[PDB]
DNA sequence: CTGAATCTCTTCCCGCGCGCCGTAGGAC
DNA sequence: GTCCTATCGATCTTCGGAAGAGATTCAGA
RNA sequence: ACACAAACGGCGCGCG
């Protein structure tokens, strides 16, 4: 095996065994797929704007014949590039540019043209580009939009237990809900009969539609019946019997034929009876006349002999009726075929219910329902109906809504109208009718199939349709009135309504999310999830604990454990590592297929419902490396249940052990030990995790380390196979090879790396160097590194050294103790950055000033400002030091000042204004600056550029023109110079000067453009015209009560630094970092973690026995023979290393990087085994137990026998007490409600809970609690006079009266109620 | 609007406000602290007490106006500490959880100044609170006045508060570390360093294992002394000899007079802890016993500390028998599975007939694993080998009652077990696998289900009962005891619940606190064994029980004729002070709470001679 | 005047931390 | 551009839930 | 003149 130069300088060792086969697909492919497909002008009619443009449009009025016609779209480039935009404050929006034909057909002749006109290219639009990480640019905000899960479009069917209607009865549930449109129900009342509803509107007799669809009764019957016939046969009206609908009946009559009888009454009839009947062919029998009399007739009937129709279908039959048939000359009545329980009567049992009987009635009744009080209309009634269910406008089936309601009706095929007919309807009332025959089955809601995931893109194009609706609106009266001969489109439409709903949709809708951009990680998860709530979702509190609860589709598709604490507990969801997504919207997996006796390496994704035809092994299943398992037989999952299958009995099987988890639960190494409560805590606490200055790295890994610092994208990578030329950690340049040298290109490439900058939670996300001068780098590898990232590899926290134990009590509960020493090692150091900024207004009494004559203030804080009014950048600030020097007149003080309580160091300045604003020398300064450094890049990489070009006309000096001597010496620019002809050297020096100055230009225009736009200024909000913004950086160590967590759900705060002696120590004498609460441990049941301590300790081992032979003078043999030795160690793990290739140089580099501490990797599912670990611990130098004795630190006697000592990884929360800690004593009050403000941004006092008061209550103190309302909360009165008194120390308070009570008083005076007080 | 509704003035700014001179603060816990005190930021205590600094520091004449003593303030000068001390010399203060249980939620505290920014608590309080240190934040209140002040202290003082009011039992039992060290402490060693000795005194025999000379569960003989209150409580000693381990013998010097030897001459476990506290405040009083509680608190701690109770994979020893039993239950299994392919029988009864094979083979793995930890201990002592009760980390942790329970440590060392999906069903084959080795990856995800629904369950339901205990408090806030007696001779009689066959509960603790409706019956005929309206206290009720009584007839609070409240001896003892009530108390809210809490831990999701 | 099967305005733990964000139409 | 001025109320992405008691209401008795 | 200071109502995410 080999390695890249990345990953040859720390080749984190791994215990893996599984050697699987399809890599970690790239993560944000859901965005990036789902954007790219949104906003590509494609010419293929389906998704995109291309699409929601073909559904609306050709727009036309009937007024002229005229209409404006769609042509493609053109995207413009943005105004600013993503920091510019950042900077400024604003969204990072691309503008949208269309093409349209605007046309007046002929009157009165065959429709040709009068006019038509082809728009100028019509704008209206402003989109946010999806950025490079996937993220979405807002105005001053930076904005991840999650995924949304909602039942899909289809049609549903259901039954409900227990609430049918308190009879104990089952009501079965038909639903069809539109991709859009008007929702359409079908319900089986309690007394049987199917009843019909639109979007949830009164309950209506289905048969209405039937009349509605323009079917007769006997046409709804023939389609829903099947028929029963009896016949004058030589005698009254014999029946053709069918034997085989006798299934499960009993005889009432003698049942016989070719003089044989069959059944009698009171005899049940039977499969091998029936053969007999059919078989003896008894097609027809004399029932007892009353029998014919019970059944109902199957239609409506004439007295042919007088031209008289005097019978109805779905009348019940009767002996005379007979006669009168019969009388009629009629050889047959048809009767419909029924049976109590198989062949329901339920289109009968309506049919009785039903009123109305023609289709003008339907249509005039449905009307009216749809429209209340309202004149009817046949016309109108038809077209409304039309706009009910047959009209993309106002109801529309998407492709996969088609596909997805022909499968459920069983059509092989797929395809179909967006619209509904009558079939459609037919077919699932049917099926309804079948479940409650007995013969069909329910759906199932939570099953994944049932539900579908929106993007991005998905959800953009729809609220963009919904814009364009607005527009239709406009444009179509404009166009009913528009003259159409001088008006021309970008008239007729309007930006304004279509800007806002995409506008409001980004910044409004549940869905987009200001992003939890805390650290690397939190991102990248945060981007990947899930979730049920939003238009068209579930809400936080309506929700059964069913849907909740993990649903079995959800396997290898859903991560169970990620699902966050609270409400959103099930609602919010992450997806799977190998997580996929199907055309139709379907989340789906990646298996293995078992081809006959061996697994093959072939993989097929696969959504639920094609799940449930197959049976599928578990991933970890042995196999022979042929493919065949090594068991004859294997546990699977065939229909979700679990049940164990033969070899090639068996179907498919899970590409990898980690399919299951998501990337959050995935970084928790011995995961398969610990109890989810405690795993789906840590996933969680991951993304809770902060940054630390002295960041390294994990020792005890899973693998996914190096694959999410990449896909993250805070981390710079190698777009080409180069070499490093330059450092300066701001910049970074590469040479790169010439396979990937463009035939005109520099042949370079250079990047730029953030720096300090203050992320949406209020911490920077400086990148740094990994790298040096000359060094080669492949294609895609790690360039710098970020927050949380060393080489590449992510790095969350810190690696400490833990024992658990009892001590005094300090570790009682969570609680955690630390040592002096690590807080001066520097562990979990923080640093935070703050904005603050000012704005000037255009106060009525005169607008407002940037100035240092602040009037009485003192002259120390004036000496922090600058002669501006403005402090230094660098400057140190305590609370209440002046920031902004900013006035008002009647002069005043209107200044910014630190906020009270906080200290910290300044290190920013950005000046905005609006048009028509004068500038200061400190926003001049900084402007200009800015502009300098952009022509800095443009001059070196014009250097290079250059270089590049002069390499071309050093080139051919070798050999025309030569003048080695004095080669450049003579002006590269003066090379032009010689007296030549067109000759060779000639051509290249005049046709390459061409190029030079177009190169030359590009960077001139380059420049000019980027100081002109850094030149202008902004259009700011009204009555503002200047603005500034400043930063605040802030260095926070660990105090009492910070929330500490380590990974396997061991969360705790930690309370006390120890004089450094105290700590427990080893015969070595090494005191350890922490010590840590063991009876949380049996408790929590997480007993991994003490496996990573073990693991951790053992690696630390490894690293300390290097580290003596590198501080000692050992050749290279012994450190090849140690390291080597160490990898080799294990069971048959997948992982293998060639340390001899290695130069003997990259051994030192690689060598003096493990020294720290071996890292390794331990896959979710696939870690190394307790045999293995022993091993490990006597290749290190502790017993196999782990175990250690130990001395107090206070009193250097030994602790009783061994206690467990070990290396462990932890994480710092972002919840460090003094962020939180709050106190007030006094303070203003609100103007509404004399009560005290609230919180912690406004100096707010503490809400005494209204259960508190009953506490209070409980006990007999009154006082206390006469006290806490009236003084402490709301007179003004009794709390200044208690004010005094307390500076008389008396502590007495008058007893006063609570004045939101006299609020209340008003308010209900102010109501139609009379209310007073009662003196006696 | 603003009226209706939760965010009606009603609850919005009426029944619930927010209150100037408050704070809210992370917990922390102070081991050194004394069950009265609680530690406080300065950062806090300075900004809380501002009007009162400004007194003294005028009454001090130092600031001339209240601007310059502000200004002073400012500048967090020396002596502004020096007067902040003075000020906070005695003053009583005010801290809460949220949301707050009952009124054991909220109690007073005597402060004490630290240089962070956390507030520390008492272990031992804590407990009541249900503080758990993952994070929890508290708020801070100060009593400004003098009525204020004393009503903190009489009532809300944490020293008051030592009994339960929703059971008049010690709410202040210690917490799994405190008593697990002394757990580990009381246990035996059957042989030991210094063993075998014989000591005059507690004295000696902390000197002796200082020195570590002797073994702390070393067996020992000892020479003690002991003392019996006499019939009007005058305590007289006894001396005596008494064979123990010496830390036994250490911990007696922690106990105070007045209490037998025998009751810490053994293991002692929170069961025992338990009781034996309980039992010595009712012998002793109070103020003994909260001086006795903090002893107590501390010791276990020092010793906690020494034992190195730490836990470690090691410890966790699995029985062989576990893959035995596995491998026998899985061929009976497909025997049964053979015999339904056979038709032999129902999936049904194929199916629960699997179950109950799992069930034996789980609780044989039970027996087997729970059996060896104990077992795990063979000793020497003076030649020949000898078994003992294990010193086992995990063991010690579960047997002490420290945290844990046997289902823990089956499920850790034996098997996770049977499982059942989210509807309830049982999954045919249960979780064979244990923790200490691996789960499998469906077994793992069917674990997903169980896990999920408890929290799903907790979630809604700390939702619904919170609604349900605000209709409780409203209708029960109107009663208020008033009366002394109403008059009733009549009651309700009370049995012991006779269920499922023979009792299930003891009418003795039904009855205790009560007061009779007529003269008890003695056993015979005509003779009356108490009063008609005695007290039930402790002593009568086991006079009773000793007796061969079944049932009692007791007034009743709703027999209580009182008018617009209760009379006092229908409601007779108080939970939190033994005796009978003060009148003018209003018992309704002390119910309603009572109930509130444990509402809470509630789900949402012949045979004898 | 009896009968359910019909019928709609109450309620949905206590506190805390950021972030964003609020009438339409017009002298041209 | 600044600043004035009069209503405010239809058709569009709607439905996304459900326990419990006073009218009004279905079937005769 | 010896004195006020910057919250009204929603939404999302997290917290015990
Ligand atoms: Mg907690
Ligand atoms: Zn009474």
């Amino acid at each position: 095996m080999v390695y890249s130069y990345t990953e040859k300088k720390r080749i984190r060792k791994d215990f893996g065994k599984r050697p699987q086969v399809l890599d970690v697909p790239y993560l944000l492919s859901i965005q990036l797929d789902s954007f790219q497909k949104f906003i590509e002008q494609d010419p293929e009619g389906q998704y995109g704007l291309e699409a929601a443009f073909r559904s609306v449009f050709p727009i036309q009025s009937y007024s002229g014949n005229s209409e404006l016609q769609y042509v493609s779209y053109r995207l413009g480039e943005p105004v600013f590039d993503v920091q510019e935009c950042q900077i400024r404050g604003v969204t990072y929006s691309a503008p949208l540019r269309v093409k349209l034909r605007l046309v007046i057909y002929e009157r009165e002749a065959p429709e040709g043209t009068v006019k038509d006109i082809k728009e100028q290219e019509v704008y209206m639009g402003e989109i946010p580009l999806m950025t490079d990480n996937g993220t979405f640019v807002i105005n001053g905000t930076e904005r991840v939009i999650v995924s949304q899960l909602h039942r899909s479009p289809g049609v549903f069917f259901d039954s409900d237990k227990g609430k049918t209607h308190s009879s104990g009865k089952v009501l079965y549930n038909a639903r069809i809900i539109p991709y859009r449109g008007s929702w359409l129900d079908f319900e089986f009342d309690p007394k049987d009969n199917l009843f019909v509803r639109i979007d949830r509107r009164r309950k209506l007799p289905a048969t209405i539609i039937l009349r509605a669809l323009n079917y007769t009764t006997e046409q709804i019957l023939d389609l829903f019946f099947e028929k029963v016939i009896f016949e004058i046969r030589d005698n009254k009206l014999q029946m053709e019997l069918v034997p085989e609908r006798l299934r499960g009946e009993t005889a009432s009559f003698d049942i016989e034929a070719n003089g044989k009888v069959y059944v009698e009454k009171g005899r049940r009839i039977t499969a091998r009876h029936i053969r007999q009947l059919e078989k003896d062919d008894v097609k027809l029998i004399e029932v007892p006349v009353e029998y014919i009399a019970g059944k109902v007739v199957a239609k409506d009937y004439i007295d042919e002999s007088t031209g008289e129709l005097i019978c109805a279908a779905n009348m019940e039959l009767s002996l005379d009726l007979l006669a009168k048939l019969s009388q009629s000359g009629h050889k047959r009545i048809e009767t419909l075929f029924t049976n109590d329980l198989d062949h329901g009567p339920y289109i009968s049992e309506t049919l009785r219910v039903d009123p109305t009987n023609d289709r003008l009635s339907a249509l005039v009744e449905i009307y009216r329902m749809m429209r209340p009080g309202e004149p009817p209309t046949r016309e109108a009634a038809e077209s409304l109906f039309e706009n009910l269910f047959f009209s993309e406008d106002r109801y529309d089936l998407s492709a996969v809504g088609r596909m997805k309601f022909n499968r459920s009706l069983l059509r092989e095929e797929i395809e179909g109208s967006g619209i509904l007919s009558k079939d459609d309807i037919i077919d699932v009332m049917k099926k309804l009718i079948d479940i409650r025959n007995g013969k069909g089955e329910v759906d199932d809601i939570d099953h994944l199939g049932n539900r579908r995931i929106r993007s991005v893109g998905e959800m953009a194009e729809n609220q963009f349709r919904v814009g364009l609706v607005r527009v239709e609106r406009a444009v179509k009266e404009r166009l009913s009135l528009g003259d159409l001969d001088t008006l021309m489109p970008q008239d007729m439409i309007n930006a304004k309504p279509i800007s806002a709903a995409v506008k409001e949709f980004f910044g409004s809708s549940q869905l987009s999310q200001f992003m939890d951009q805390n650290n690397p990680l939190s991102e990248i998860t945060h981007k990947r999830r899930i979730s049920a709530l939003g238009p068209g979702g579930l809400t936080r509190e309506r929700a059964g604990f069913e849907v909740r609860d993990v649903h079995p589709t959800h396997y290898g598709r859903v991560c169970p454990i990620e699902t966050p604490e609270g409400p959103n507990i099930g609602l919010i969801n992450s997806l799977s590592v190998y997580a996929q997504t199907n055309e139709y919207g379907f989340l789906e997996t990646p298996y293995r297929k078992v081809t006959d006796g061996v697994v093959t390496d072939e993989i097929h994704y696969l959504s639920a419902i094609e799940e449930g035809n197959y049976v599928i092994a578990q991933a970890n299943s042995n196999l022979d490396e042929e493919g065949h398992f090594v068991e004859d037989l294997v546990t699977c999952r065939s229909k979700g249940e679990s049940s164990l299958f033969s070899r090639d009995q068996v179907d498919y099987m899970d590409v990898s052990t980690q399919q299951v988890v998501s990337v959050g639960a995935s970084l928790i190494p011995f995961l398969e030990h610990d109890d989810a409560n405690r795993a789906l805590m840590g996933a969680n606490m991951q993304r809770q995790a902060v940054p630390t200055l002295r960041a390294d790295k994990p020792l005890v890994g899973t693998g996914m380390e190096r694959a999410v610092a990449v896909d993250s994208g805070v981390t710079a990578v190698a777009k080409r196979g180069g070499v490093v030329q330059y450092v300066d950690a701001s910049r970074i340049v590469i040479k790169v090879n010439e396979d990937e040298m463009y035939p005109g290109e520099a042949g370079i490439d250079i990047y730029n790396l953030t720096k300090y900058t203050r992320s949406n939670q209020n911490t920077c996300i400086n990148q740094m160097p990994c790298v040096s001068l000359g060094e080669p780098v492949e294609r895609g590898d790690v360039l710098a590194d970020g927050p949380s990232t060393d080489l590449g590899e992510l790095a969350l926290g810190q690696n400490m050294r833990v024992a658990f134990m009892p001590w005094n009590g300090y570790n009682f509960e969570d609680s955690i103790l630390v040592s002096e020493r690590v807080v001066q090692e520097d562990r979990f150091t923080t640093i935070h950055i703050q904005e603050l900024a000012c704005v000037s207004r255009d106060t009525k009494l005169g607008p407002e000033e940037i100035t240092a004559d602040i009037p009485n203030v003192g002259e120390a804080a004036l000496s922090k400002l600058d002669e501006s009014g403005i402090v230094y950048i660098g400057a140190e600030v305590t609370g209440g030091d002046i920031l902004v020097g900013k006035v008002t007149p009647k002069v005043k003080d209107s200044s910014l000042r630190v906020p009270n309580g906080v200290s910290g160091t300044v290190i920013d300045v950005q000046v905005f204004t609006r048009d028509g604003v004068e500038k200061d020398k400190r926003a001049l300064e900084i402007e200009e600056m800015q502009l300098k450094q952009a022509k800095k890049d443009l001059s070196e990489e014009l250097q290079i550029l250059e270089a590049g070009l002069f390499s071309r006309i050093r080139a051919v000096l070798v050999a025309g023109g030569v003048e080695a001597e004095k080669l450049d010496k003579l002006p590269r620019d003066r090379w032009l110079e010689l007296g030549l002809t067109d000759e060779e050297k000639q051509n290249q020096l005049e046709q390459l000067a061409e190029q030079y100055d177009e190169l030359k230009h590009e960077f001139e225009k380059k420049l000019e453009a980027k100081r002109r736009k850094i030149t202008q200024g902004d259009d700011l909000a009204p009555g503002v015209l200047k603005i500034v913004k400043v930063y605040l950086a802030v260095k926070r160590r660990i105090q009492p009560g910070d929330k500490m967590a380590g990974r396997h759900g061991n969360k705790g705060v930690i309370s006390k630094i120890n004089p450094i002696e105290d700590m427990p120590y080893d015969e070595n004498g090494t005191p350890v970092d922490i010590v840590l609460n063991p009876l949380g441990v049996p408790s929590r049941m997480n007993i991994g973690q003490i496996l990573e301590t073990h693991l951790g300790m053992a690696a630390k081992g490894i690293g300390d026995k290097i580290n003596a032979m590198l501080k000692q003078q050992q050749e290279v043999a012994k450190l090849r023979e140690f390291i080597q030795r160490a990898y080799d160690l294990g069971a048959d793990v997948r992982q293998k290393v060639d340390l001899s290739t290695f130069s003997d140089e990259e051994v030192m580099r690689l060598a003096e990087n493990l020294r720290k501490g071996m890292p390794i990797a331990t896959p979710v599912f696939d870690g190394a085994k307790e045999a293995e670990i022993k091993e490990l611990l006597k290749l290190g130098d502790l017993p196999t137990s782990g175990q250690i004795r130990l001395y107090d630190g206070r009193t250097g006697e030994q602790f009783e026998r061994p206690v467990t000592v070990g290396y462990m990884y932890m994480l710092k929360l972002n919840h460090l007490v003094d962020d939180k800690m709050h106190a007030r004593s006094t303070g203003s009050y609100s103007l509404v409600t004399q009560q005290p403000l609230g919180g912690k941004a406004q100096f707010g006092g503490q809400r005494f809970g209204e259960m508190e008061v009953w506490a209070l209550e409980a006990y007999g103190a009154a006082y206390t609690l006469q006290e806490m309302l009236t003084v402490k909360s709301d007179d003004v009165n009794g709390r200044t006079k208690m004010y005094k008194n307390i500076v008389d120390g008396n502590h007495q308070m008058e007893p006063g009266m609570p004045e939101s009570f006299n609020v209340l008083l008003k308010e209900i005076r102010s109501l139609g109620i009379n209310i007073e007080l009662e003196d006696e | 609007d603003m009226i209706k509704g939760k965010q009606g003035r009603f609850r919005q700014n009426l029944l619930g406000k927010r209150v100037d001179y408050s704070g809210r603060s992370v917990i922390t816990v102070g081991p050194y602290l004394r069950l009265h005190q609680c530690g406080l930021p300065k950062k806090m205590a300075l900004e809380l007490f501002k009007p009162f600094i400004y007194g003294k520091l005028e009454l001090r004449g130092l600031a001339t106006t209240i601007k310059a003593a502000k200004k002073m303030v400012e500048r967090e000068e020396a002596v502004v500490w020096d007067i902040l001390d003075e000020v906070i010399r005695e003053h009583p203060v005010l801290l809460n959880r949220a949301p707050t249980l009952h009124r054991l939620g909220i109690q007073a505290f005597e402060p004490v100044l630290i240089e962070g920014k956390a507030i520390q608590l008492h272990p031992l309080v804590c407990a009541a609170y249900n503080a758990d240190f993952d994070g929890d934040q508290m708020a801070v209140h100060v009593p400004l006045t003098l009525e204020a002040q004393l009503e903190a202290r009489a009532l809300m003082m944490s020293t008051n508060n030592i009994l339960s009011p929703a059971n008049g039992e010690p709410i202040i039992v210690p917490s799994q570390d405190v008593v697990l060290g002394l757990y580990y402490m009381t246990r035996d060693c059957v042989n030991a360093k210094g063993e075998g000795m014989v000591l005059t005194g507690p004295k000696e025999a902390e000197r002796l294992y200082r020195s570590g000379l002797a073994s702390l569960h070393a067996r020992v003989k000892v020479r003690i002394t002991e003392y019996e209150k006499d019939a009007n409580g005058e305590l007289v000693a006894k001396t005596s000899l008494k064979d123990t381990t010496v830390g036994r013998a250490i911990l007696w010097m922690i106990v105070p007079k007045g209490l037998p030897y025998s009751i810490v001459n053994q293991a002692l476990g929170k069961k025992a802890i338990s009781k034996m506290l309980n039992t010595c405040y009712r012998i002793l009083g109070l103020k003994p016993t909260v001086i006795f509680a903090d002893q107590i608190m501390y010791t276990g701690f020092a010793y906690a500390a020494r034992s190195g109770a730490s836990v470690g994979i090691d410890d966790m020893v699995i029985p062989e028998k576990k893959h035995e039993i596995i491998s026998e239950a899985e061929a009976e299994v497909a025997e049964i599975q053979e015999q339904f392919q056979s038709g032999l029988v129902t999936a049904g009864e194929r199916y629960n007939k699997v179950i109950d094979i799992w069930a034996a083979a789980n609780d044989r793995v039970s027996k087997a694993m729970m059996d060896n930890l104990q077992t795990e201990t063979v000793i020497n002592r003076d030649g020949q080998e000898e078994k003992q009760v294990s010193f086992n980390s995990i063991y010690m942790m579960a047997d002490s009652g420290a945290r844990g329970s046997a289902a823990q440590i089956r499920q850790l060392a034996g098997m996770r077990g049977l499982m059942a999906k989210p509807d309830g069903s049982i999954i045919e084959t249960p979780i064979t696998a244990n923790f200490r080795e691996g789960l499998n990856v469906l077994q793992y995800f069917i674990s997903t289900h169980g896990a999920r629904k408890g929290l799903a369950d907790t979630a809604l339901k700390t939702a619904n009962s919170g609604y349900l205990t605000r209709r409780l408090v409203d209708v029960a806030q109107d009663l208020v005891v008033t009366e002394d007696d109403c008059g009733t001779h009549e009651g309700i009689m009370m049995t012991p619940v006779i269920e499922g066959g023979d009792v299930k509960e003891p009418l003795r603790d039904r009855v205790l606190g009560r007061v009779t409706a007529e003269d008890v019956l003695k056993p015979g005929t005509a003779d009356i064994l108490v009063p008609r309206n005695t007290l039930l206290h402790e002593q009568w009720c086991d006079l009773l029980e000793e007796n061969s009584v079944d049932a009692v007839k007791v007034r009743s609070v709703v027999s209580c004729d009182t008018d617009f409240g209760v009379c006092a001896h229908c409601y007779g003892r108080d939970l939190a002070r033994g005796h009978i009530i003060n009148k003018g108390e209003a018992i309704g809210v002390i119910a309603a709470q009572s109930i509130g809490e444990p509402g809470t831990q509630l789900t949402m999701r012949v045979k004898n001679k």
